[PDB]
């Protein structure tokens, strides 16, 4: 149901985030300032020099990022056009989360 | 204008229809209006200030709207909306502010500052409702040309004023009649004072009148007379008339006489009132007349004859008098009374920023200065002043 | 009755949450509401007037309807409609007018108006809402029988009354014992005097009291109750009992003695305080009694001593008093108060066109006449005519 | 706690808004936020009294919901609702009352009932709606820190205080100088008193101040400020102030002169006002300090010669005095005022039922009392016991 | 006994390291910890007071799990928290003053109250936690 | 402001946990938190100082993230975070200080900075973390409002007052009666004197009392009474009341004979001791009396009855008196105490520099001003100003 002014990208910075100062849903809000970083934490000098870009212990094992990625899919379910959308849509996304 | 108030009572039937439980079906009629504004306004950019101790703050835009249907309202759902109200709570608080300050001859019941010249645009319009205040119901009837109507508790209709006239007096003022008044707010009290006790005046009666002028008519007037003017019924040393020297006053009372209180409206008796003390209505009004006598006591007991001589020196001097209290009515002018803060809500804000006087408001927005000299461009001032308090003190208090 | 409400709110809700600009959504549920009256009207011709100086117009009926469809609200449709309730505003008020003057006696607590009577009528109910406007809220719960109220700011219980009475007395009128008082409104002063300073009294202290019966009971008041009667305490000459001559007052005043105030129901003591002056809660009376005593002072300075002397003359006479003033109220019957306009609504109306007197309220509606003589013919007239006034002033003040 | 504010607005907004007639969608957004409570009760228990005079009653749930299904309310449709309501509304009461009564130190704000500390449990909060009563707008508010704020008429933040100070005296109480006062709710008269007329004062003229000290700011305050004080005008016989003996006052009143009035917050003047007597704005203050003179007059006619001698015996006694009168204004902090029933609720409630005192409040509520010494646990209980007293005259008056 | 203390850094190191705005990272090895207590409560049903001038309030217990999905904790998360921390307060406090004045000579040094009695019980001891007070 | 406070812990339970060494483990759930901060960060610009002899430093960010599987962190790892760390550290500093200085009465509660009214900001409050620092802990629990508190040793609850009373005294000072005392900190001192050892009092008993109001209620202190006031216990040379002369005062002391102190609660007597001396608790106060009494000795050695003469003159003065001492106590309000740096650096960070007086605090936070009108607005803003201090000093000392 947000902006129903479907999106206008020209070439500014990260077309991606810039949702997060315009989305109200929390649970929203977390996934794109979280995907618009990871930037892959490219500091890495181990076991004797080694540039090995890493990436977030929290990424690692931690998981949990999926738990949100999951618990910001759960509260999507909602109006604006034809019926045969929502339907199918979120009964796809239902998959992802069973 | 019509367009900041909805911005308010929008806030208010938001910060208050909007907590921790109700259904979404309690606020869909409200979240919807809510949205559209948010669109509206989004990337047109602001300032205000720019006068005394008033900051200079910009305010840009760029918020989403409120999707988020779930059938009863999260936590969550509350204050990530509650983060987005206290932007537009201090946004508005800095524009009603600057343009409570600014004045204009040529016309001030009409937008001023940078920031409302830019809200009357059209572009904006899209935004009025719910127009139950009072006030703005007041603001529209009237810039459509009609008659208005307001509602107050002792109307502040009396420029102060203090005084006596002296219809006898001498040098010595061992002999003097005449009145002395006290006129401010809703309250007059008048007495008539004659030290010979009308010993000399044919049918011994010695007759007074006090006459005020309201700058504007009152209607539905509930108001309380009483005989008796309890403030000019004890010793006093007042100045005389010249401010060379002064004279002694020391009353003793009797009941007034015949009297006679006239409510007038150009000129014509709307409603007269004849020794009726207690409760009266003065239903449209321009002017009070109070007529009252002292008549000479035509049989005194000893203790009452001696304070009434034939002949001077005159010590004890007789004194009749009425109080009169407008405890409400109705005017179609804004006015200052005993309980609506408009007023002091304006006066202060101009006081904490220093606001410099203007060229249409008396120095320190006094109250007597502005009722005395009450002209059209001071009364729309005040009503787009007082409209605008009105619409403040519906989110700040 | 009933009926006649909604007709405004209607208006109201409408005349405000209708502008250029608005969402539909912010109406939905309002617009209905509107149209249903229409269709219930037109067809149906109405007749007001008749009685004294007040015009008598016919009013018919066929008005279109509203479109339920634009998204948001242009100017046209504004005026399309303004047009169509300045027909209703302008009716509304010729009926109110006509049934705020006609009185019965029994079942006089009814409509009477050939307009109303045709408004209770049954296929007319299809209207009722948004019954929040305290007056209504009473009328209904009163209807059907339950425990009703309103809130008043200085009330108008007390019928004018300024009076007193000597205990003591003699041809000279040199050596009083009594009291003096002024009850009106919501407040009463009272004094206790004595010339002789309880000189000869049983441990020289006289004993006063005043008592006051309220024609109704009033619920949750808060009242200020201070030491002495400013009102009674300068010098004074006046009428003795039998008009026949003239007696001196003049007062010294000392502190009351053993104050007592008693708010008593029904003859049983509701609260009672002794001597505490300030602000004080006296829940549920009908009945004030203020007993206070002057108590000769035992030890005097010599100034003091010279006021009171053994034997007659007695020329400064010790006073003692108090005032009490009740500053707000809860009462299950209407009342006149220093806030509310229905009875100068009422009365200005009545006035305007030369209404003439009927068989149940006073000439002049006059307050203090009513409230003595407060029957309950006069309280329902009253009640009814209040209601409508109140109706009245949504719209039109 | 905001749980219980819905309860009524649910009730009035629908014992109002549901009557035989009305269209359905007046209230389909209505209906609905009803039912929805209903369900989250039935099946709990509720422990209503328990203390002094209070019946204890238990509470069941176990009520059907609302026909959504017809078109135009049908009088059936009302009374098998009416029915439904009065178990709420004789509940409520009930509960109100049990609530307003308890008190306790260290947690003193929070909830203390066995009814309500199981409402603010969790499974409840799906109830909140329309937070439009001035209350509890103010209630949430404070639970989130912002700069509140009430409503008031001659509100009431002076507690009762008569006395005097004597600056100059000797035993025989012939030649005194000095103030005598009466601060009580929101108004001040002071009067200042020199026997000798400031014969041998410097430059002829005796200095005098009164300081008054709020136990709360108020803010936006509308004031009347006039020149005398009636209350000290009259003669007294007066206790000294040892009170072994009683000395004599018999004033005669000239103007006050060098009349400065400051409104002080920590120390600072934020307003001041030289001489200006009628209405005038204090717009954040928590002290008041008049200051006036007595200035012998330069030049007196023979009768005022007379009273004011080179020499003893003093016997008029020069005064001059000032009456300050707050009409409006805004406290933080709630406050008794002239116009509001809550202080009056409460106390009421509590002497109707035999409350014991308790650990916070003064015995019987008094106010004098309480303002004296109002310290931060009588304030947060008088906020509660107030913000109830509010909720239950939302239905109960 | 030892008992009784964790019950306590649980809610300090809880009422604390909880708050609108955080990331789980922080209590991962916290939340935890604190279910496992729930668990072992819910079910039993406790007495307090009896004394003086010291009430009688009576507990039960049936309160659900936390939140074991986000990474940053939603203001909706935390509230829904507090109301149950809320109850343990006012809880804990009705326990410690009743076991902080029944007096015992001979085995003076060990537990009293009907409230802590149950507590040194075995089934419980299933709580201990950083006893660095 | 919570913002605040995490951006320490960060840094502390950083700059600690973080060296050459370590196992990775123990920190993995400190990485996180930490690198989660830098992104909120790095984007946003800063604004630090203006005003005084304050420096006016810019910000900006773009700092690297860190590792995560590794395991024992390389000496290379810790440099280069080092260098980063002392960034914030330079930075926050600045940051603090701007905020220790700015004061607002109307809401001086909130923050105020162009640094800090930034961080209260949304976007940013995904910091917060590990509330353990007993000032946060507190400053929280005050936001939603309850039972809050701290811990004092040898508070400062008593504004330095040093002075005498006079009871029975005459122009040669040579048989004076009276209190002298010290009340400072935690600490009272009074002592009872009595010229004439108590020849002519009734019992041979003088009454002795020293009251001592407390501006904030402390609970569960700890107290160490004794009797005697050693500081009363030697010869002095006193200057009159009035100024004009000087008093000899000799003492020879005495044991305080019925010994009463009473430590109350709103004029409610919460704890009493007679004759305690030693360790006392005190657990809920706002106000300490301390009665007692000089009895003259019934039976005297030579050496004794000579000090001690039937008539004039009276050269040892029989003294009496007692010494109290808070040794810890906890407030609801923050206050100044003997161990406690916040007062200091708060007031030292002002004066290095140059900030100028303002609206709330006293010239220089002197601690006697401050409390002895310890206003809500100077106690909101000392708890802000102390709770910032505190966040502070976890880093920079
Ligand atoms: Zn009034």
């Amino acid at each position: 149901g947000m902006q129903r002014m479907h999106y206008r990208n020209g070439d500014p910075q990260t077309p991606f985030q810039i949702a997060e100062q315009q989305i109200q849903n929390f649970q929203v809000a977390n996934w794109l300032h979280f995907v618009n970083n990871n930037q892959f934490r490219q500091v890495v000098i181990d076991g004797v020099l080694n540039q090995v870009l890493n990436d977030n212990i929290r990424n690692g094992h931690v998981i949990n990022q999926l738990m949100e990625a999951l618990m910001q899919l759960s509260r999507q379910q909602f109006p604006t056009m034809p019926v045969d959308y929502k339907r199918s849509i979120q009964r796809g996304i239902l998959l992802l989360s069973n | 204008m019509d367009v900041l108030y909805s911005l308010s009572k929008t806030l208010k039937d938001a910060r208050d229809k909007i907590v921790e439980g109700t259904l979404y079906s309690n606020v869909s009629d409200l979240i919807q209006q809510f949205n559209q504004m948010i669109i509206t306004m989004n990337g047109n950019e602001f300032q205000t200030g720019g006068i005394g101790n008033l900051p200079i703050r910009n305010w840009n835009f760029d918020f989403g709207l409120l999707g988020t249907t779930l059938l009863n309202l999260d936590a969550n759902y509350v204050e990530t909306a509650r983060n987005t109200i206290d932007y537009f709570v201090d946004f508005v608080d800095n524009v009603c502010m600057d343009e409570m300050v600014r004045e204009s001859q040529r016309n001030g019941i009409a937008p001023q500052s940078d920031s409302l010249r830019k809200l009357s645009g059209l572009k904006f319009k899209r935004i009025n409702f719910d127009n139950s205040s009072e006030y703005i119901e007041n603001w529209n009837l009237q810039n459509r040309r009609q008659r208005t109507g307001f509602t107050f508790h002792k109307p502040n209709i009396f420029p102060y004023s203090a005084s006596f006239t002296l219809n006898r007096s001498q040098p010595a003022h061992d002999n003097l009649m005449g009145t002395m008044w006290l006129n401010a707010g809703s309250e007059i009290q008048v007495a008539g004072f004659d030290y010979s006790c009308a010993i000399n005046a044919p049918a011994n009666t010695q007759q007074f009148e006090h006459i005020v002028q309201l700058r504007r008519v009152l209607t539905t007037a509930t108001i309380t007379l009483l005989p008796d003017a309890e403030r000019f019924s004890f010793p006093r040393v007042i100045n005389s008339a010249d401010g060379a020297t002064t004279w002694y006053f020391n009353p003793v009372i009797l009941r007034p006489n015949n009297v006679e209180v006239e409510f007038l409206l150009n000129g014509q008796i709307i409603n007269t009132y004849q020794a009726r003390f207690g409760t009266i209505i003065a239903r449209n009004f321009d002017t009070i007349r109070l007529s009252f006598q002292l008549m000479r006591p035509p049989n005194m007991t000893p203790a009452v004859a001696a304070l009434f001589p034939n002949a001077q020196p005159f010590e004890h001097h007789a004194t009749v008098g009425l109080t009169l209290r407008i405890e409400s009515a109705v005017c179609e002018s804004v006015l200052a009374d005993a309980s609506e803060t408009m007023l002091a809500n304006v006066t202060s804000v101009r006081q904490e920023y220093a606001i410099p006087v203007g060229p249409v408001f008396p120095p320190g927005m006094n109250w007597t200065d502005l009722i005395t000299n009450y002209s059209p461009s001071r009364e729309d001032n005040l009503q787009r002043v007082f409209t605008v308090a009105s619409i403040r003190s519906m989110l700040v208090k």
